[PDB]
């Protein structure tokens, strides 16, 4: 049904950049987005949920925000241990939707 | 002589039967029953023939009192705004008989009347006194009142002053602690006071212009230790005490401050004119608001915060009334004219909010807080009525015709309080444009003697109530437990027809009345019901039929060989309620109940005594769906039959003092009211949240109230 | 401060068009007001949600692309959630993770709770 497209796929950045990473809903959506970050090898840890909040214990780098059905994560001081893939996730209750993933690098 | 049914008690009657809330008004009139039992709101309101709620006119001095409001388990207001130490008689109308009231008594009405400088002042002298002292074991509540009213040159004054000072309603439950395992009820502060002041001049004969001010504040701190280890599913802890000792909500405390003060001008006089013959007018002001602060230790398994919350529910009133009197004769019938005009202007404001303190580090928890919101746009209410009243008189024959227009503008006010709302939901259609309903209600009574000792009546009356703003606007979603709540903008108002029937006999050695009433309500308006996650949406039900007979009867036992002065009477009263639309009974309707008493009074009035003998059947007729169990088991409780005795007695120690007494529960038996039990859980939240044990909505166990009257 | 800890097993080679049965065990609060998912990610692709179990109101849900092939199920005793996998394909192949949402039934809908805030390490299931 709903889809989430997610911009970049990749960001070159650079320790100490702000970087923004969106996420645009195909249909009219409600608050409901959580934003996740994934190591390789490793589980996704949520970062940001309701499209605003920030989970407890995630740095103060991390923040949501929203514009319409565009969806937008942005980390104000990137760093070392921050360059990992994020996914925006859409839905209060079942079903679900991921979005493709977008990869930060070192530029 | 009136074509109704209207029950009317005086001060005097109200002093013998030791009555401190609307509760103990209603102990011995067996079709009206008032609950709130065990809730932490307290005492709701009148249920008249299973009609209860804001469908009820409840007024005092023609003012009407502020409705109900239910905004989720921190926000309940009740109708409970008059303190019945102040009135000078009390009168319950059931169905919208009279064109004299407002057309939305769909239920009844219920008015009261304060009290006036002539009630006090002694014949023969310019100046009284009045001085009350009274307990109740019951509630352990102590009563000081004191009233003082003069007669100099053509002016008459009135004060009264009175406080209350007393706890919680105990329940014939033997078991304290915390939990669903408390039968006791749970702890309360409560303190009231009321002041009363009147002022008025007699400038001529058959006239008075008048001043009335009135003060009541009514404060209860309630320790709900009912709710303590909450919140529950279906009778047990959501979270087991063994991972979580004490629950999510360790302790809550609340208060709730109740407030009403009025002022008004009053004018009445005789004229001589081909309109009127006596025009009487009014103009009040009153401000009644219900205050609910709630603090408790919130322990949502992560963290430990201190979840404070805070509701304000405020009407703000406009009331202009008038009645003209004209009384003339046309051939053979006499007749009694009374028309006027009624306008009303009501502003009504919700408010909720929160905080969140973090108990080991002191901080804001904004996840538990809650920023000011209102569930309505702050509405005013501007109501405009016309009525007309005659009663013709013909031989023995006596009809009474009547006509009231009724006119409802409402203006919506959109606030960032209630943006707020239509954020918290995503719900923000909302129509700011205002609604109007008119209608014209007629009614006809007719009265016919014969005999010598009969009397004969019908009635016919129809209602007229239009929704109110929060099944209009509010708005609600909660996705943690998957259900929200949809405002219902085309809500068509209510629309009722009364009619009775009845035979009345007097005699000299006693009396006997039967009634037979039948009433349809049309789109009956149904707030906060369940669609068919879940939707919580308020609708009309397109017909529902409530109907019954009610018995009455006295027998002076001096005439048939006895003692003079003993005397027996009964009052049965039987309601029969089903919904049209789905074939469900009606939960409001209250059993078979039938109250019989034998007393005796003195010649002189020196001293006297009534036994009271009070039966109830078991409720039968439920509503299974609309049932919610107050312990929220699988099992759903329905009150069982019952019989309780009851005995007052009445000395004169002095021309001047008066000690009225009486015992209450004679037997200790444990018994429940069904208005209590099925209005203690409305929507269904409560189960989980505020669950209660069976046994602490039981009525008291025996219990004694004593008072003392000081005429002066 | 740890409410739950999940851990996945039952993943393996399992030979096209057959079955296997995924086991969540969760260490910690039961997950009866809660909701389980299964998130599959296939190598070197992006996290997809297949599946999810609310225990207290017994209801299912799928996705597309596992509808009809898959069921969930839960305990409720054990605190364990299932997930049996039947007629695998080639495009089934991923790491499936067994999450817990952080909203629950009793939670405060001020709190504003979404997504999910707990995984499992995953299970390694190749067709
Ligand atoms: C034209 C027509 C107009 C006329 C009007 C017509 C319409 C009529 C209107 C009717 C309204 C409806 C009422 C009704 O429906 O209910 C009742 C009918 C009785 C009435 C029949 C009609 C007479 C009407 C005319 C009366 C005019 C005066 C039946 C009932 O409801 O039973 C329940 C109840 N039952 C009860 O709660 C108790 C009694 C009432 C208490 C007695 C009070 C005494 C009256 C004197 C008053 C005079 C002053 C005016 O209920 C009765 O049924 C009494 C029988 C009355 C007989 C009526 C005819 C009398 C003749 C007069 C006719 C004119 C209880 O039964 C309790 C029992 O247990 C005891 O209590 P406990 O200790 O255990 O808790 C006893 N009760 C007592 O001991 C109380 C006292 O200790 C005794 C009295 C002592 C006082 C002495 C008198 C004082 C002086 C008076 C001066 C004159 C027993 O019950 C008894 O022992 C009672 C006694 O045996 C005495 C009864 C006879 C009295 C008759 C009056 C005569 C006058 C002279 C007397 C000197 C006994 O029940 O449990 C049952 C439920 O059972 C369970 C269940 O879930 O299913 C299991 C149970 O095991 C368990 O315990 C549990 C819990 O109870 C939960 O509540 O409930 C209930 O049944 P349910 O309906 O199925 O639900
Ligand atoms: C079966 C019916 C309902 C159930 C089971 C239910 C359940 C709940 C629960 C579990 C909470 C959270 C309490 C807490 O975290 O302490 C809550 C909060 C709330 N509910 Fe309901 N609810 C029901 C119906 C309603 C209705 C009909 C309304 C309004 C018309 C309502 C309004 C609210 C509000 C305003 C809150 C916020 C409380 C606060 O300020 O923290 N609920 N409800």
């Amino acid at each position: 049904d709903i889809q989430m497209t997610q911009s970049p796929s990749s960001l070159s950045a650079s320790v100490g950049d702000r970087v923004t990473i969106t996420c645009r809903a195909s249909q009219s959506v409600s608050s409901a987005v959580a934003w996740y970050q994934q190591k390789p090898g490793k589980a996704p840890k949520l970062l940001i949920y309701s499209a605003s909040s920030l989970y407890s214990g995630v740095p103060s780098r991390f923040s949501g925000s929203r514009s319409g059905t565009d969806f937008t994560l942005t980390i104000s001081s990137l760093q070392p241990e921050d360059f990992a893939t994020y996914y925006c996730q859409q839905g209060s209750s079942s079903p679900l939707t991921f979005g493709q993933g977008t990869k930060v690098e070192i530029k | 002589s009136v074509p109704s049914t209207v029950s009317v008690q005086t001060r005097e009657q109200l002093d013998r039967q030791n009555v401190n809330n609307i509760k103990e008004l209603v102990r011995y009139e067996p079709g009206v029953s008032v609950g709130g039992a065990g809730q932490r709101a307290g005492i709701t309101g009148y249920n008249i023939r299973g009609i209860d709620g804001n469908r009820i006119l409840t007024q005092i001095d023609g003012v009407e009192l502020p409705n109900d409001f239910f905004s989720g388990p921190y926000a309940q207001t009740h109708r409970n705004y008059v303190d019945p130490d102040i009135v000078k008689r009390v009168e319950i109308l059931r169905g919208p008989a009279s064109a004299l009231y407002g057309s939305n008594a769909i239920g009844g009405a219920v008015s009261y009347f304060t009290l006036d400088p002539s009630d006090i002042i002694k014949d023969g002298k310019d100046v009284g006194a009045r001085l009350k002292a009274g307990y109740e074991s019951a509630s352990h509540s102590w009563l000081t009142s004191a009233t003082v009213a003069g007669r100099a040159d053509d002016f008459d004054g009135l004060l009264h002053y009175g406080y209350r000072q007393g706890h919680e309603t105990e329940s014939n439950g033997g078991h304290g602690g915390t939990g669903l395992s408390r039968s006791e009820a749970n702890p309360e502060d409560a303190d009231s006071y009321s002041l009363l002041g009147k002022l008025g001049w007699n400038y001529a004969e058959g006239s008075r212009f008048g001043l009335v001010f009135e003060k009541y504040k009514s404060d209860v701190d309630t320790d709900q230790k009912s709710a303590y280890g909450g919140p529950y599913d279906k009778g047990k802890p959501a979270i087991p005490p063994s991972m979580l000792p004490g629950g999510m909500y360790q302790w809550r405390k609340g208060n709730d401050t109740l407030t009403r003060e009025r002022y008004g001008l009053e004018h009445h006089f005789l004229l001589d004119s081909q309109v009127a013959d006596r025009i009487q007018w009014s103009l009040n002001y009153q401000l009644a608001k219900t205050d609910q602060a709630t603090r408790e230790f919130y322990y949502p398994i992560t963290r430990k915060v201190l979840r404070t919350r805070d509701t304000t529910y405020k009407e703000r009133l406009w009331v202009f009334d008038s009645q003209l009197d004209k009384s003339f004769a046309i051939g053979e019938t006499e007749h009694l004219l009374s028309y006027g005009i009624n306008l009303k202007h009501q502003k009504v404001t919700g408010m909720r909010s929160g905080t969140g303190t973090n108990l080991d580090t002191g901080a804001d928890s904004p996840r538990d807080a809650l920023e000011r919101s209102s569930d309505f746009p702050d509405p005013t209410v501007k109501t405009y009525a016309l009525f007309a009243q005659d009663s013709i008189s013909w031989n023995d024959w006596t009809f009474t015709p009547g006509l009231r227009y009724d006119y409802t503008r409402m203006e919506p006010h959109i606030t960032d309080e209630f943006l707020r709302t239509m954020k918290q939901s995503q719900n923000t259609a909302v129509d700011e444009s205002d609604k109007k309903w008119h209608r014209v209600s007629p009614k006809f009574g007719v009265t016919y003697d014969f005999a010598q000792h009969y009397t004969w009546y019908g009635q016919y009356a129809q209602g007229f109530r239009t929704p109110t703003a929060k099944a209009l606007y509010g708005r609600f979603e909660n996705l943690q437990a998957g259900y929200h709540i949809e405002p219902n903008p085309n809500l068509k108002p209510e629309k009722s027809q009364s009619f009775e029937t009845g035979l009345r006999g007097k005699f000299d050695e006693g009396s006997f009345g039967v009634a037979v009433f039948y009433n349809k309500y049309r789109d009956f308006i149904d707030e906060d019901a369940l669609n068919t996650g879940q939707t919580f949406q308020s609708n009309n039900i397109e017909r529902a039929v409530i109907k019954g007979v009610e018995l009455k009867g006295r027998l002076e036992l001096g005439a048939f060989g006895a003692p003079q002065g003993l005397y027996t009477q009964g009052s049965v009263a039987y309601a029969y309620g089903r919904n049209k639309d789905n074939g469900e009974p009606i939960n409001s309707v209250n059993p078979l109940t039938g109250v019989f008493g034998l007393g005796y009074d003195e010649a002189d009035g020196n001293y006297g005594g009534l036994l009271s003998w009070t039966l109830v059947k078991r409720k039968d007729r439920v509503d299974d769906s609309t049932f919610h169990t107050p312990d929220g088991t699988a099992s759903q409780f329905k009150t069982p039959g019952f019989g309780v005795l009851d005995l007052s007695a009445y000395y004169r120690l002095s021309k001047d003092l008066t000690l009225n007494a009486g015992l209450y529960n004679l037997t200790d038996k444990k018994y429940w009211l069904w208005d209590d039990v099925r209005g203690y859980d409305s929507v269904g939240e409560a189960s989980a949240l505020a669950p209660a044990n069976i046994d602490r909505l039981s009525q008291p166990g025996r219990n004694f109230a004593v008072n003392l009257v000081w005429d002066i | 401060i740890s409410e739950v800890q999940l851990v996945e097993s039952g993943g393996g080679l399992v030979q096209p068009g057959g079955s296997l049965r995924l086991s969540c065990a969760a260490s910690g609060f039961n997950f009866y007001y809660y909701s389980i998912h299964w998130v599959r990610q296939a190598p070197g692709k992006g996290l997809e949600w297949v599946a999810s179990i609310s225990p207290y109101y017994g209801s299912t849900y799928y996705a597309d692309s596992v509808k009809g092939r898959f069921t969930i199920s839960a305990d409720t005793s054990k605190n364990t959630a299932y997930l049996q996998m039947n007629s695998l394909r080639a495009e089934d192949t991923a790491v499936y993770y067994c999450a817990r949402s952080m909203n629950w039934y009793y939670s405060s809908p001020y709190g504003m709770s979404q997504g999910m805030d707990y995984w499992g390490q995953g299970t390694l299931v190749t067709v």
